[PDB]
């Protein structure tokens, strides 16, 4: 899972 | 090739792209062997937008090194700069 920033 | 790119981005009041990698994270979508923090992806209409593009590879931010920084204190780093966020990428480029 990417992570939004 | 690469080359290394100074990227300016305004909070507002997130970044507008997203990250994965890390050391102790999962990996990330554009190269198995690098423990690195990559951009997978940008808002396109977010303050990232023509500035960034997935694949991306954060070396730096605010004067922070991201060279082998592991996923949570990366994760950490971003999310707790306020206003500009001065990054350098590292971006593969056609040959």
């Amino acid at each position: 899972l990417d992570v939004p920033v | 090739g690469s080359m290394e790119i100074r990227v300016r981005v305004e909070k507002d009041p997130e970044l507008g792209f997203s990250i994965s990698g890390g050391v102790g994270g999962r990996g990330n979508p554009f190269r198995p062997d690098d423990d690195g923090i990559f951009v997978t992806r940008v808002q396109p209409e977010g303050p990232a937008s023509k500035l960034l593009q997935p694949g991306d590879k954060i070396i730096q931010a605010n004067g922070y090194s991201f060279i082998n920084i592991e996923h949570g204190q990366a994760v950490s780093l971003l999310k707790t700069f306020q206003n500009t966020v001065e990054l350098i990428i590292v971006r593969e480029v056609s040959s």
